[PDB]
């Protein structure tokens, strides 16, 4: 078998995911009225609306070697030159030194030229341009997303558009939010699209919107707003959650959520809203399902469920429970007082509540300490390799990088293994003494498509930039992941390919049956007579920490 | 030179709370502490507690539940408190400073518990 | 809500915490006489004695551009010039080329000058100096700590003082340890302090000690030694601990301690010491509390508790236990032999001890393997970020760094969020092409206090040195933690501030509902026409590992 390759692009920042941090676990339990039970937490339905938008812009530069900037394209040029004929006007207008100025392509004359598809781009992010003073016209199709407020929508490039995607004039959408002058927007009725790759023209009309931002022109199809779905969505069904009362506020804790919620001790009147049919129905249905799964044989329900609004925008549904052993103590004590109703009886017998408070207290503290141990370790690995940590946290291969203290994320494009080829050598002939640290690769996004140049990354990743170069060494030997198996390289030359099952695996935590042997270092004689560094494998943490120390010494020498 | 003087009610009823204040001069209470000692009629001395320069305090195992000591550094006075007084509490209370280990002792106040 | 900021100073080494390492877990169980039970381990009461000490010293230098060194200040100058008037003598004495030498401030004349408070320092580490040949007088108040032996006390600067803090002449303290000549120490009776910040003079006397070390003069108030507290203290109450006999020595193991103890198979005669009332009372009280918490319903106590001295200075109290199922086997077998007393009966029936030895053997081995897995991962993260690992291990924000193979630790000073301001720009105008990697900040240690300059660190940390500079890039976008929320910066310019709840959170381990999109890289045209590097976020582990490779190539080119 062979795994699919991935060409992960660099995220621009359209999607930023903050990540949780450690907490202050109490040294000794202090919460009152401890109790276990089932819970279902609901998150605010952000209602993400995704759509594709076309971006237009031009580039202008001076041939003397200066003054390079970007500017948008007017509306008439997009709907007449580009839409009707797929061509861009040669002349371009811009502001230079706070003064109106113009330019032309090679200063030839006022003419028109057709647009051509981008050389590499992506199959899902098609783009076009007029050329691979100088003027260039560029048109690109990118994705866009909007949230419940629908006041702004972010493009795939990371730039926000302060305007509602549903704004228009066809269906009285003038009331929609907008932050641009009336002269900066235009809507066309009966508009027909034209795929520049084929120029076959659209088959049916689609009203098109057009906006001109200070840096580019954006256009998207105006679609009526869909009916609003339920305002809340099930975030996660908690199998077990402990509730504690302290400081006039409840405290909910779990082992899987890794977060503590706080409420005002008053049940939110869910009945006040007619959405109970969406939340009350889904919530109650989950309580019985979880209860029948494991609590039907050992626990008993205590009254009807409860709903509370927690800090951060979460709605927590609750169903307090108590073990059969604790139930025996309550009924036994109740019989003494008599000389069946668990509600309005729990927390009454202080002597019976004293041991359970301490018992459940250790469980809550244990989860908090364990979660802090995992959170601090997870956060460190996240900074060390956001690609692997981001991919596992979402269940699919994903690209990500840290934009300071927040992590930007984007999706990766997969490519089949039969569409990639690896070069036979990793040495660069342009300059001796330097060679690529990883094998070079050439591939195509799809079968029969154009070939592109790139470099092999980690975990079948395909890098579009060939920059992983390093001073070369003697006795080189490395294994690189390539599809299902591995590709072996020695002395910066392709040797052969081997499968995944041809190498010893240590899947288990501890394996003492490794038939290892005392390796004897064998260095070529050129290391002594020519003083050329010998191979040392990838840099260990101390090696990189020690390697930069030498750089400081070299700088001091200089 | 160091000196200590005690001030108390002298006579109190049983089961009430006692309050004695020891005025001291010659050293700063922010750095040195003060110890309390009592002696019933005809018996030997008995250690009550101590308050160091910081807010920490130590009390005897037989009086930890009832003994309590506080102070004020600006006034150079140490307040002694004792709740739930019994009949045998009748004794002469003394406040002994830590400028040394037990170098200076106060005159002492004779307290009697009776209705 | 907003979290408090922290200005963590660099630890000097006064407090060094070594940290545990992996162990050699047995591949198969080999211990004999396995048994479970409750345990309470006691550590030697080190009795840390903390106090504040004042340090005095002078600096002397030559104006020609040489010979810069430090020297202490005599006793008469401290008690007359500094204590009575808060001034330092202009002239200073020192040894140059093994010869007596003197100096003066600007070579003017023999005069006196007053001391001024330190410009920044800390509210809890107040310091003073005469000036912000050249001579400068410095006086600082730092913390000191001493351990049970009371033979030496370490200052906050990390320098040890080989002398007992209780040494003196007032109360016959001549027997205290000391390693300095009699002429290097002086004690003053009836001494009055004077806060240089106010010069209000002390209200009551306090005997002061004075010591002159080869580098500085130290002075502290002589306080009588407090009565000695119990010699041992409860280190941790073990909820479950297994005892095994092997090689003529017991072996105690637990799941929370992560350390194995070894004893000589002989109970330590705790009754031999009268401290049993402190250890025997506290220990026995913990046995019943732990037993009544979870073992009263399933286990039975086997005889009276036991005490053993383990390697490393630990005293382990034990209470062997056995499950009810195992109890049935013993009583059932005992009845056969009869043809109630669990003591002197356990380990007798070999056939009954054979399965329990193997059963508990897996548990002990399982804990050892799991602990090694966590220890090796924890130790690696510790080297990667000692600040985060040190803070969670103690429960409070703390500063720390690795002094080779040992970690030095120190406490951090908190500052309110309303006392810090962030600059609107992070670009430095002194030299184009370079700019700070994090926003600059200005704050004050307390309200109405003087303002200080610094840089924003990680996790609301405030750095006093502005040195985090980097080559600048195009399309810059970063989020930095600032108080409760985040501060957004783009193109090295302050954009706006946002709250903590305005970013998607992935608190749970796996979240598949991330509404991400395929980001399209948007680079300014200057990257091509001006060849200026583009932003790439923080450096990934491979990037830093790949970045230094280029440096090696650049050095080779040079
Ligand atoms: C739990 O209860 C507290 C206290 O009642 C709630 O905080 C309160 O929230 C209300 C809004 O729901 C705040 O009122 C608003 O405050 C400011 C002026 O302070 C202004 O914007 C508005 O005119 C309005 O009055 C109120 O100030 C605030 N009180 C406090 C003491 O913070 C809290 O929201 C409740 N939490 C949950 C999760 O239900
Ligand atoms: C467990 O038992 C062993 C063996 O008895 C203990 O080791 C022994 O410890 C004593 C001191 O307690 C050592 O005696 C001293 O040794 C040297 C000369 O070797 C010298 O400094 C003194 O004159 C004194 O005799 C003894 O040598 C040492 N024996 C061995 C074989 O190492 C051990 O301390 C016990 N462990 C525990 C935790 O109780
Ligand atoms: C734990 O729960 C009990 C039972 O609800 C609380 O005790 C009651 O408190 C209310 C006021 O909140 C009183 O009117 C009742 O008389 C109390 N007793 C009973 C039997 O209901 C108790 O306050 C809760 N504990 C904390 C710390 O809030
Ligand atoms: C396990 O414990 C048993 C019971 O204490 C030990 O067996 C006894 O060993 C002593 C000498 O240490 C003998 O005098 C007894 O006759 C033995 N039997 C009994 C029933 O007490 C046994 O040695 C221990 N195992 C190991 C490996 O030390
Ligand atoms: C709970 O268990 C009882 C006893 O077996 C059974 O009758 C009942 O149907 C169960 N209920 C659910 C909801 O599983
Ligand atoms: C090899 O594996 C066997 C089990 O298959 C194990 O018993 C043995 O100890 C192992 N040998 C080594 C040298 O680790
Ligand atoms: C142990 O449980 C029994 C049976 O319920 C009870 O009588 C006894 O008081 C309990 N002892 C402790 C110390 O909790
Ligand atoms: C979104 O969350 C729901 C539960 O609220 C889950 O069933 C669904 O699979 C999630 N969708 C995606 C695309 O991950």
């Amino acid at each position: 078998t062979d795994a699919n390759f991935y060409v992960c692009p660099p995220p621009t920042g359209a999607t930023v995911v903050q990540f949780e941090q450690p907490r202050r676990c109490p040294t000794r339990p202090e919460g009152q009225n401890y109790t276990e039970g089932i819970a279902v937490v609901f998150k605010e339905n952000i209602a993400p609306y995704k759509f594709k938008a076309t971006m237009y812009y031009k580039d202008v530069t001076v041939s003397q070697v200066i003054f390079e900037d970007r500017a948008p394209v007017p509306f008439e040029e997009v709907i007449d030159k580009i839409n009707a004929k797929g061509v861009c006007r040669s002349t371009a207008k811009y502001v230079r030194n706070n003064l109106e100025t113009t330019a032309f392509h090679r200063d030839d004359h006022e003419t028109d030229m057709e647009l051509k598809p981008a050389n590499a781009a992506t199959r899902t992010s098609r783009g076009w341009h007029t050329t691979d003073t100088t003027v260039n016209c560029i048109v690109e199709e990118v994705d866009a997303r909007s949230v419940y407020p629908y006041d702004e929508f972010v493009l795939a490039t990371g730039d926000f558009v302060y305007m509602s995607p549903f704004y228009g004039y066809r269906e009285g959408s003038h009331t929609e939010h907008t932050s641009y002058a009336a002269d900066r927007f235009k809507q066309v009725d009966g508009f027909y699209a034209r795929d520049l790759t084929t120029k076959a023209r659209a088959t049916a009309p689609t009203t098109r919107n057009l906006l001109t931002t200070p840096k580019f022109t954006v256009a998207w199809d105006w679609v009526p707003k869909r009916p609003s779905v339920c305002t809340m969505t099930k975030w996660q069904e908690v199998d077990e959650m402990l509730r504690s009362e302290y400081g006039g506020s409840f405290r909910f804790s779990s082992d899987a959520i890794s977060t503590t919620f706080t409420t005002n001790l008053t049940e939110y009147p869910l009945s006040r809203v007619d959405l109970g049919d969406c939340i009350g129905k889904d919530a109650r249905d989950a309580m019985d399902r979880i209860f029948a799964r494991r609590y039907n044989a050992t626990h008993i329900k205590v009254g009807q469920p409860q709903y509370y609004l927690a800090n951060g925008g979460f709605l927590i549904a609750y169903q307090p429970l108590l073990s059969n052993t604790l139930a025996e103590l309550y009924v036994r004590e109740h019989l003494r007082e008599q000389s069946i109703e668990f509600a309005r009886l729990q927390f009454t017998y202080n002597h019976i509540q004293r041991p359970v408070n301490d018992m459940l207290g250790r469980v809550a503290i244990a989860w908090c300490e364990e979660q802090n141990h995992e959170l601090t370790l997870w956060n460190e690995a996240r900074k060390l390799n956001p690609n692997a940590i981001a991919s596992v946290t979402v269940g699919r291969r994903v690209s990500a990088r840290m934009l300071g203290d927040v992590m930007a994320v984007s999706t990766c494009v997969p490519v089949a293994a039969d569409n990639v080829i690896v070069q036979n050598s990793m040495r660069i002939s342009s300059r001796p003494g330097a060679c690529y640290s990883r094998p070079l690769v050439s591939f195509r996004y799809e079968d029969q498509g154009p070939l592109v140049e790139g470099q092999l990354g980690e975990n079948n990743e395909l890098r579009l930039t060939r920059d992983a170069i390093e001073p070369c060494t003697v006795g080189h030997r490395r294994y690189f992941t390539f599809g299902g198996g591995y590709v072996y390289f020695e002395e910066y030359a392709y040797s052969h390919q081997l499968s995944r099952a041809d190498i010893t695996t240590v899947s288990t935590f501890i394996d003492l049956n490794i038939t290892m042997l005392e390796d004897h270092e064998f260095v070529p004689l050129e290391v002594y007579t020519r003083h050329e560094i010998k191979d040392s494998g990838l840099l260990d943490y101390t090696e990189v920490q020690r390697r930069n120390q030498l750089h400081d010494l070299r700088f001091a020498d200089i | 030179q160091v000196q200590l003087k005690e001030s108390g009610p002298g006579l109190v009823a049983p089961s009430q709370s006692l309050s004695i204040t020891c005025t001291v001069s010659g050293f700063s209470l922010t750095t040195y502490g003060v110890t309390w000692v009592r002696q019933p009629p005809g018996k030997g001395l008995e250690w009550l507690g101590v308050i160091w320069g910081d807010g920490s305090t130590n009390y005897h195992s037989d009086l930890i539940s009832r003994l309590s000591i506080t102070k004020d550094n600006s006034k150079s006075q140490v307040f002694l408190k004792l709740s739930s007084l019994q009949a045998d509490d009748t004794a002469t209370y003394y406040c002994v400073s830590y400028y040394g280990y037990f170098d200076h002792w106060g005159q002492g106040t004779t307290l009697t518990v009776s209705s």
